[PDB]
């Protein structure tokens, strides 16, 4: 829709810039290497992304055929125009009245063909300690330039996304005890180390813990699916595996404080790596 | 999330430079405007169960400044702070509009409803600067709106 | 008729209560179809108390009308008439009733109760008892063999004889003291001590007739006591499992489950992504932690409190993603009164 | 002691430019994003033993800001500083999330509870620079926490 | 909005350095001149209904600034510094004047009523400076007028 | 969410905005205090141990008020002027909390039979930005809350 | 008595009928001093503002209905509010307000009775 | 080619105390009876502004 | 901080108002309108558990 | 738009502004301060709750006045000088407070017969920037308020 | 160098947090987001080896 | 850099080698070797070249950490750069990447 890609910005400075500039010079687009025409000589010199107006956008979304929209970025052109022609020396030259018409072709554009831009016109930025390095890339021979700055959308590449809209929520509520997960973790330690030299052989044992929703709960019965990582020593992984494997399809719970009974779907171990 | 289920085209705010600003019955061209500001101060309440209540209280009284160069001519701010004895000030409306490109629309504008004046500086009499004579003028009023089209 | 601009002077005889609600309890005022001092209306609703004496404007002493009068008394916002033969489609059409009372009403109001329990709108019911005394070789099963099962409902037995001599349904003795404390305490605490005025029990029950319909099916006596006077006492629905007795922990969890249904609607045609998920998972969070703050929790953490899981394999799955399912699966834990003070003393210090 | 056992990938820290703010119930694209911050303001108490007790406190009230360039259309901030009668404000959570790369996932978010404006600033009208016209506005809550994901 | 049925010439605003002050009686050639403001006080009296007043209060007093640099001869600030006695003291009228490009014609001028002086400094006799001697004056009056012509 | 007719509920209110009748007009004050409720303390006590505390009789409640003084006609001067040895309009006051727009009232503090036994005039000074500000104060027999 | 010689529900009561002679004034005369202004968008922002800020001071002052200014007073000035592009060309601007003016309590209905 | 202003008229009449605010939420929940319903016109908004109602 | 159970308590035996003071209005304050009571009574005990 | 002539109707006035009348002459003032009306209050109650609150006999008011030592002759001096065991000449005060002129009263307070009972000397101090001021206090009967 | 020598260290004994500040939300930066925790402790000591 | 603190292996007991991550610093140009048009073969190119940095946030080394475009350069630094090349000005488009590279490995 908005995104001008970067030769769009081109023919918006041809359309722009042809208006005013006699019918007969040129509208050139690099820096001459017997030239035989005057050419003007639309030059960009870099295409720095713009931080200062990008904003903390949320990557739209469509939800009529359920896609993510791709979130563009925003860059900073920077032409600058000359006029190299190839005596002429009168205060009104052919190299001035011909300059004359380019400024006021920039003086009128503050709104491109791209009318959702950001221009600045002609800014004060360059200096003659910096012009004069530049007329020197030139190959020593100075002119009168015009910076034009632009900033333009570039969108991304446009892969399918493809997530689906909501529609639909359902939600449950269910009693819980008063166990918090630390309260149910620190309670499997000395529980199991009881099950076991056993303090100093899982102290590097770690067992996270997150309360599954227990679909049919009660005030008692906090259910708890583990996930155990970590190291051990080598021996201890071994009688660990054991009452790991109870935990996880027991009678009657595990280790439970004050009545509570926490229960546990699945052990895990995936991390414990004893060595 | 931007759910507007099609593409929408990108805005960038406008810029500082474009704003018009009319003192009220006339329309006067200023080089900076600020302090515009809608700004409460607020109200808390703790206790001892502990919850915490917090509130807005009354909407501060705005302090704006406004500056222009020194021209040939009459000065219209100097003939409006000259006009006071003693509380007598004429009170007028502001409205600092922010238009368009080519300035035949106003976009977003900020409205004043009675400010006077309370001071107005001199220029910096400076023989040493190539530079223009500016003075800055503080107005302060009661309240600021905002209204947008 | 005024005149003129003066000031005017009257002598009929009117009253006027006002109104202090809260919006956890708006009835349903259930009567039997087999009447016909009613408007035709089939449903209507009641904002306040000056509304209903000019639809009513004679104080009538039929079932209905000291039920909503002893209602608009004790504050009560809004609030509804419906026929006992039309409570389901009303349920399901103005999506804020909090309560089914039934206004001297039965053998249907308790059929089409249990129709909205199956299809979940999350309704708390209000039943009535025995209209004439309940003798003492009762055997309590044989009474309680007429009502419903279900977790959400509670039965109230002694009738109301208030002040002009006309019974009172005791739906509505015990939906007043669901109003003056859900605007009090708030609706996690139970409905029992809270003095409901202006009325008085037809019956006297002492502690030993109460002693047999305590657990079971639950009779929830209306007593008087000097002091507090006219209290309900006792605040157990019609299941004696250890989640759901107990009144409050069951309205505790409909206007959870309700708080959760109307925020996070507001989040539909959102990407079922797992951004969504977690923008769903810090809306439960802060609304439980408002309520955590409040003392309707057990638990001196948040973590002791709640807990709350929706995401990819937690309690969906890809083929529930994709036909758009959100599932949010809960679980808090809440208070429970304390029903029995035992004084032991002695003799020995 | 980086004692994993094996070789661990390294990670780098997320930027700060990739975020995502909704102040509740909307999503809004801001500029910037300040001041989510837990503080407790600590208790002591001194002995004549030499014992010293240093405890937490209270935890502070923070004092969100966010700004946003001005755009052309309707002032979002400004209609609910607008709607204000003594007391009454519409409070509203907020989440500053923290995304990845393409944004379709959070990392880590921040979560605001009962936020309500407190300030509005006006852009600096400055007629002597191109640029931006942005505008602030001050939050003030009462709680922050984190969740991470 | 200009108005003026007709295109209007553009004007610039005329620069600090092409000034031009006179203490009263003679004529003196400063560097620099500041503190020529005009200043009001506000006094407010906020009411139960909730209307504000807000009224200017006393014009306060200027505290103007000039410097010049050190010349051989005669000290002419000197002079007029050195003469007082307890609270005796001449006091003048400044003119600070803005003139046009050859200075035939004064533009907008200032007007200072009984300016005594307060303070002289000496300068900053800095051995490792190549730069001129200044030394300011900082005078204090009562009221300061513009006229514009 | 706090959904600001819930703020009008259940958050406390300020005392800024308020609204002073007095007798059967409104006169805008800056300023109100002294409304308060005050009793005295009987106390008894014997050999045995009992120890008696009651409330004793109410005393009179002394409120004062301030405004500001304003070109036209000084009503709280024509009302203290108008004191012949017992003869005063004693009138009713009501200090009324009230919402921002100003019609409807929060909580009021009424004062029943009022009359002035002060008015002070303002303190002249030649290097003060100040307004002139009297300050009256009366003398009543009841105060009375109402709330609403 | 302070009714008119008409009683329809708008225009019985004399003080909102000068309530609405002296804002339909203060609105002309305030807004006399914008002609000559081009009749176009940035107009009929000024207009728009300048009988707000006119009504807010009159809200304020007790003498309009509601608890905020939106209860209180809207205006409408522009090109397909109230105008036409044939009135533009012409000149003519139309603003039209409406506004919510108090009543007075005309009648103090005292009913007594015996019970408490 | 802007025109000048030359004419202005102003027309002041009655209104009710309703805000546009207090019309666009009261069309919701009577547009929510003239049907899941609350989850539907979830995302519709319906913005108001008073016509002038020339009586 | 969660309100629940008690660290240190002062009981109060046989308390009765003996004050009540308004709030002071002021039109140029952002404050809490506060009621202060004052109480008069026989006894104060200090329960610790 | 505020019309500064409204200014002059319905906004307060400051208290920067002054002219002291002193008998016939006008004395340039600094300070100006306790021209106040205070009353007595008569109670009385009886056994059956009657309360009676009453206003008493107006007691007489204390004006103190201030202004700065000027090198010619001393006005405040010379009329508290001639003290002669009853006899002092009475002046009326006026009070005005004025516009910016000088040249129209907003609102005065007049004092009926003042003589004065003190006049404090300036403190001296070596180390100090002030301006020498003396303060005279008067005794009057009555304190009127006349407003136009 | 090779960091399995300590050198010089600098012992803390019981530090406790006071704060946790946000990051600075600016989209305006390519850069690190950061967040600084202030501890309170009671005694610093330096060991030496 | 951080201060990451030479982590152990305590299966085979071994220390770990303790990174560096250097940042790289690339431009990227278009030679080529008339051409003049708003629709050039010169920028039909480089509006292809900056298309896959603004893609490659995160490249085929998915943890490292790039500024695609930064507005570092100047007119006065870009001349010094466009001599050196020996007077010829392009187009040139800057991208950073910084990436870890381990130290040598001995057995601890």
């Amino acid at each position: 829709s908005n995104y001008q890609t970067l030769v769009d910005v081109n023919n918006a400075m041809n359309k722009m810039l042809r208006a005013y500039v006699n019918e007969a010079v040129a509208i050139r687009f690099d820096l001459p290497d017997t030239q035989a025409d005057a050419a003007i000589s639309v030059f960009l010199y870099d295409i720095h992304e713009d931080l200062q107006l990008r904003t903390a956008e949320s990557r739209g979304f469509n939800a009529g055929a359920g896609r993510l929209l791709p979130g563009w970025v925003n860059v900073k052109c920077n032409y600058l125009i000359t006029y190299w022609e190839s005596p002429d020396s009168q205060p009104d030259n052919q190299a001035i009245q011909v300059m004359s018409q380019v400024l006021a072709a920039l003086i009128n554009n503050r709104q491109l063909a791209d009318i959702g831009a950001y221009t600045q016109v002609m800014p004060p930025k360059e200096n003659l300690n910096s012009l004069g390095n530049f007329w020197q890339s030139l190959g020593n021979r100075p002119r009168l330039s015009l910076n034009y700055c632009v900033t333009v959308p570039i969108s991304l590449s446009d892969k399918g996304e493809e997530m689906t809209p909501v529609k639909s929520l359902s939600t449950t509520v269910e009693p819980k005890a008063p166990l918090s997960p630390l309260v149910i973790t620190d309670a499997l330690r000395e529980q199991l180390r009881v099950a076991l030299d056993a303090c100093l052989a899982m102290t590097h044992v770690n067992l996270d813990s997150s309360p599954v929703a227990n679909s049919d709960g009660s005030a008692a019965e906090i259910r708890v699916s583990l996930r155990v990582y970590g190291m051990t020593p080598t021996e201890y992984l071994a009688p660990m595996n054991t009452v790991f494997n109870e935990w996880e399809k027991s009678e009657a719970a595990a280790v439970t404080p004050d009545g509570y009974r926490v229960y546990i779907n699945a052990v895990d171990k995936t991390d414990l790596t004893g060595i | 999330m931007a759910i507007t289920a099609d593409d929408i085209a990108v805005q960038y705010p406008i810029p500082t430079y474009r704003f018009i600003v009319t003192l009220g019955d006339e329309q006067v061209p200023f080089t900076s405007a600020s302090g515009l500001d809608i700004n409460f101060d607020t109200i808390e309440y703790r206790d001892g169960t502990g919850n915490w209540f917090k509130m807005p209280g009354q909407r501060q009284a705005p302090n704006i400044t406004l500056s222009k160069g020194v021209f040939p001519g009459k000065n219209a701010m100097y003939e409006w702070i000259n006009a006071i004895q003693l509380n007598q000030v004429e009170k007028k409306d502001i409205m600092i509009s922010l238009t368009n490109e080519a300035g035949t629309e106003v976009l977003v504008s900020w409205n004043v409803s009675n400010a006077f004046p309370t001071s107005l500086t001199s220029p910096s009499f400076d023989a040493t600067s190539n530079e223009i004579a500016v003075q800055q003028i503080t107005l302060m009023a009661d309240r600021v709106t905002i209204q947008t089209a | 008729t005024t005149t003129y601009p003066g000031v005017y002077l009257s002598e009929d005889a009117v009253s006027s209560f006002s109104v202090n609600s809260a919006a956890t309890a708006v009835p349903l005022f259930a009567y039997d179809s087999e009447n016909t001092n009613t408007i035709n209306k089939p449903i209507q609703v009641f904002r306040n108390w000056a509304e209903f004496t000019v639809e009513y404007p004679t104080p009538l002493e039929d079932a209905f009308y000291t039920s909503l009068s002893l209602w608009f008394m004790h504050g009560g916002g809004k609030c509804y008439l419906v026929n006992e033969a039309n409570i389901a489609d009303a349920v399901a059409q103005y999506d804020d009733i909090t309560l089914i009372v039934a206004a001297g009403t039965d053998t249907t109001t308790y059929t089409a109760f249990t129709t909205v329990v199956g299809q979940g709108y999350r309704i708390f019911g209000l039943f009535d008892g025995p209209k004439e005394k309940i003798a003492g070789t009762a055997k309590p099963d044989e009474v309680m063999e007429e009502y419903p099962t279900s977790p959400f409902g509670a039965v109230f037995y002694p009738w109301g004889t208030l002040a002009s001599g006309a019974a009172v349904p005791p739906s509505a003795i015990a939906a007043a003291s669901i109003t003056q404390t859900d605007r009090t305490r708030g609706v996690w605490k139970a409905p029992a001590n809270q003095a409901v005025n202006g009325v008085t029990p037809a019956f006297a029950v002492s502690d030993d007739f109460q002693g047999k319909y305590n657990q079971g099916k639950a009779l929830n006596m209306i007593r008087t006591f000097s002091g507090q006077g006219t209290v309900v006492w006792g605040a157990r629905t019609l299941e004696d499992s250890d989640n759901w007795r107990y009144i409050p922990v069951r309205r505790l969890f409909n206007a959870v489950e309700r708080d959760i249904q109307k925020s996070l609607n507001k989040l539909v045609f959102e990407p079922n992504s797992q951004p969504t998920w977690q923008r769903v998972k810090a809306a439960v969070d802060s609304y439980l932690h408002s309520l955590w703050q409040q003392g309707a929790l057990a638990g001196n953490t948040p973590a002791d409190a709640w807990f709350v899981q929706v995401g990819k394999d937690l309690t969906m799955t890809q083929e529930e993603i994709n036909q758009g399912k959100m599932i949010i699966k809960i679980g808090l834990a809440a208070v429970r009164p304390a029903e029995f003070i035992i004084l032991q003393f002695s003799q020995d210090i």
